[PDB]
RNA sequence: GGGAUAAGUGCUGAAAGCAUCUAAGCAUGAAGCCCCCCUCAAGAUGAGAUUUCCCAACUUCGGUUAUAAGAUCCCUCAAAG
RNA sequence: UUGGCACCUCGAUGUCGGCUCAUCGCAUCCUGGGGCUGUAGUCGGUCCCAAGGGUUGGGCUGUUCGCCCAUUAAAGCGGUACGCGAGCUGGGUUCAGAACGUCGUGAGACAGUUCGGUCCCUAUCCGUCGUGGGCGUAGGAAAUUUGAGAGGAGCUGUCCUU
RNA sequence: UAUGUUAAGUGGAAAAGGAUGUGGCGUUGCCCAGACAACUAGGAUGUUGGCUUAGAAGCAGCCAUCAUUUAAAGAGUGCGU
């Protein structure tokens, strides 16, 4: 899980969702999980 | 479950099974009685109040605690029992298996229980931070002048005062203590007295109340 | 919401007695009962149900086609039944039954037992294939996840109880 | 009870006649130490010769102490002189002999090739 | 050993007929939170509860003696100082 | 932290280390929960949640620091007048003596060394640790009490088994 | 009082940057011939042809990237070495 400042896309199949208010990638790649931004 | 007021004797030792020395005290529960059974609605919690050894009666010009007043007189005539001297009550017990008015044995403990035996501990009187707090005192050479007081009491201008809690020297003693998983070598039911493993709180002749372990 | 209005529901052989807030729905399997969205109201005609929003707002949109879908997989649930497949990959990883209740031998120095519950019900298959059964769909999801949360796959040999036909992303670390 | 700065002798012919302890293994802030229990040294007399020689740094164990140990059943046993065995981090001597008495609680301890080289058992 | 949680993990689930931990709801989850365990605690001026003991007789009207029940003075003491 | 400013204090706010006693933050050193990994488990690395507790003994210097020797699960970083001298020391530094090197023609000088060099105070108030008396709790009393609150604990190793 | 805005206790401390948070005003390319979803409908051909590179035929790199079996098709939009 990263959490940085700046959540984007890495990946093509990278979806943004909103969750509980903080705006996070989720992705297939557990790589490209990501948290805070 | 079970609960007892006795009083502390001493200590000595017992050998055990495999050879075992095996420290004990000495406690003595006589004639312990039951003088209420208090209940959820009458008082809203429900426990019965067990009192311990014997005064004398009432006497007209009495001078001492020896013997009963006239309002201790009418609470044990309620139970039929002889004024008495310590009266505590216990929770833990299951009130419906108690009346008001029975003794309550030694035998009530079996060899092997877990108990806790709450005293008062012996008073050591107006003590220092090094007794008291176990505080490491000062150097005893070298040119000082900090031998026992304790030090710092604080910062300096930021909280220009002594904090709530400053181990200081006082009176030490006189608190109640529990110690917790003591267990029962033996019950003599003739003599009177419930052997408990290890040692209990308070000076020779004192109070403890011996109750099942909580834990 | 297309979910909501535009898909009508479709009652079968059911009884969708719709109460109020609280609908109660009863078939060949059982009866489930929920309480729906209040601002809500619903339209059933004969063999056919339809749930209409109050406004064009967020949140009546968002509530709308949600407990439209609850609705049906209520309806569809208390009729055909919902059942869910665990699959257990792995050297002497096991799945027995005990009164209705699950022991799972999963490499764990310790049996695990997962105790079932009221209207779901338990089963396997040569030892390996669990199967939760039941009329909720959330209950069905529930169980299956806590008995799949015992030993989740592994990424290395798929050890691990997996829901069949689950993708498991496999790594190939080394030795 | 034998804490650092204690000079043991070794009841041993490892060459060492006679070490000084550093620490006492076991426990941070463990300050002492009785029969069975290891402790770092470094020896400070050694035989001309031996395995061991003078200013190294050994693990080894307590076979006899002034302060002696109580047992189980209220005895005590009690000795006239701190002592000490060196080790070869399988509770092992460096030596082949073993000097002077040894206290039974080194058998709990497995230190048994210190209680088979032994002259009596205690 | 309970109860509520943190990052996290989910279940059902739409906005956005797909998806999706989320918005409704409902789960799980830490030496952390609350209880549980030890101690002090009704000056808790909200001053709480239970049992018992004491209960008259002058007033000229109580702004009333002295006495109960209970203590203390004083004295022998220590398990307390 | 090194500074810049000169705003309170020169009818005096003792300045450095150490000792005694701590207390608080968390950007966490260990322990607990997790996402991960170029993680097969032990391994390690990274990030997140976490401050409840714990977070050694020595050799060398006046030293803080740092290095070294043994351990530990870890040997955390900071605030607190670089916490705390009306609680302690006084080794360093900063008076008068002396001496060496250097500068000065000289008296003398150097934040260059070196040996020596007086640490006062009976606690009024607030504060804090204990311990009494008075009064109030719609009568006067003896004993047993619930608990609104408050405080204390809160750490963790190795071995065996599977 | 009237009409609107926020959902963060924003109001009631920062910034580069990050974001399917939400409201307004335009501009716009597409759409009942039916764009946009997963619409679970076909997905490959001589053919990696040529340099074919560790052999590697959507990956170590020049792509020469020909028409369609076809309502819809690319010497493969593409996840891969
Ligand atoms: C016994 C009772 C008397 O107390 C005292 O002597 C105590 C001991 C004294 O403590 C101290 O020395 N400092 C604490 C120790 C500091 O070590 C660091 C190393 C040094 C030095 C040094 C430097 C220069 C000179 C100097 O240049 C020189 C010369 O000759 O020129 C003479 N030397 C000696 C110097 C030595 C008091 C308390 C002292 O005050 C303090 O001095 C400082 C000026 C300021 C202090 N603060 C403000 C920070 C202050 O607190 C006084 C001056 O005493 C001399 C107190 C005055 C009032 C008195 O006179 C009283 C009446 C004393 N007289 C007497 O008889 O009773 C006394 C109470
Ligand atoms: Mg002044």
């Amino acid at each position: 899980m990263k959490v940085r400042p700046s959540v984007k896309p890495i990946c093509e199949k990278c979806k943004v969702i909103k969750r509980k208010g903080k705006v996070m990638v989720i992705c297939e790649n557990p790589k490209h999980k990501q948290r805070q931004g | 479950t079970k609960g007892i007021l006795g009083r502390k004797i001493g200590m000595t030792q017992v050998f055990g099974e495999n050879g075992e020395l095996i420290p004990v005290t000495v406690v003595e529960a006589k004639e312990n009685v039951v003088l209420q059974k208090k209940t959820v609605e009458v008082d809203g919690y429900n426990a019965i109040q067990v009192g311990f050894e014997d005064k004398k009666a009432y006497k007209k010009d009495a001078k001492s605690n020896k013997y009963a007043n006239k309002p201790a007189e009418g609470h044990a005539k309620k139970a039929d029992a002889a004024p008495k001297r310590f009266i505590r009550e216990f929770r833990n017990v299951d009130v419906d298996a108690y009346e008001v008015g029975q003794e309550v044995s030694v035998d009530t403990f079996v060899a092997g229980d877990v108990i806790d035996v709450t005293g008062v501990s012996k008073g050591k009187g107006f003590q220092g931070a090094i007794k008291r707090h176990g505080q490491s005192r000062g150097p005893m050479s070298h040119g000082s002048h900090f031998h026992r007081a304790p030090g710092s009491v604080g910062m300096a201008s930021d909280a220009s005062r002594v904090f709530k809690g400053q181990k200081m020297p006082g009176r030490m003693g006189g608190n109640t203590v529990t110690v917790q998983n003591l267990e029962v070598v033996q019950v003599d039911t003739e003599n009177k007295v419930i052997l408990v493993k290890g040692n209990v709180p308070g000076p020779k002749k004192g109070l403890v109340e011996i109750r099942t372990s909580i834990k | 919401s297309r979910v909501g209005k535009k898909i009508i529901d479709i009652p079968s052989d059911v009884t969708v007695t719709f109460d109020g807030n609280h609908v109660t729905v009863k078939g060949p399997k059982g009866e489930l009962s929920r309480t729906l969205n209040e601002r809500m109201t619903f339209k059933q005609e004969e063999n056919t149900i339809e749930v209409v929003r109050p406004s064009d707002s967020k949140e009546d949109r968002t509530n709308h086609g949600t407990t439209r879908a609850l609705l049906n997989n209520m309806v569809q649930g208390v009729s055909q039944g919902y059942v869910k497949v665990l699959e257990l990959v792995g050297v002497g990883y096991r799945a027995q039954m005990q009164g209705k209740d699950l022991i799972l031998n999963v490499g764990y120095s310790h049996p695990v037992e997962i105790k079932a519950e009221e209207n779901i019900t338990f089963s396997v298959e040569k030892n390996t294939v669990v199967k939760v059964e039941g009329i909720s769909k959330e209950q069905v999801g529930a169980l299956a996840s806590n008995i799949r949360s015992v030993r989740p796959p592994e990424p290395y040999k798929g050890k691990g109880i997996r829901y069949q036909g689950e993708y498991v992303r496999r790594k190939e670390g080394k030795t | 009870m034998i804490q650092q700065e204690t000079r043991l002798k070794v009841a041993d012919n490892s060459g060492a006649r006679e070490v000084l302890t550093i620490k006492v293994l076991g426990g941070s802030g463990r300050k002492t130490a009785n029969i069975g229990d290891v402790i770092v040294c470094t020896v400070k007399n050694a035989t001309p010769g031996g395995v061991v020689k003078k200013g190294d740094v050994v693990k080894a164990v307590i076979v006899r102490t002034k302060s002696g140990v109580r047992r189980n059943d209220g005895s005590y046993i009690k000795f006239d002189e701190n002592a000490c065995v060196i080790i070869r981090d399988d509770k092992g001597p460096r030596g082949t002999r073993i000097f002077g008495p040894v206290a039974r609680e080194l058998r709990e301890g497995n230190f048994m090739k210190i209680v088979s080289l032994a002259p009596e058992v205690l």
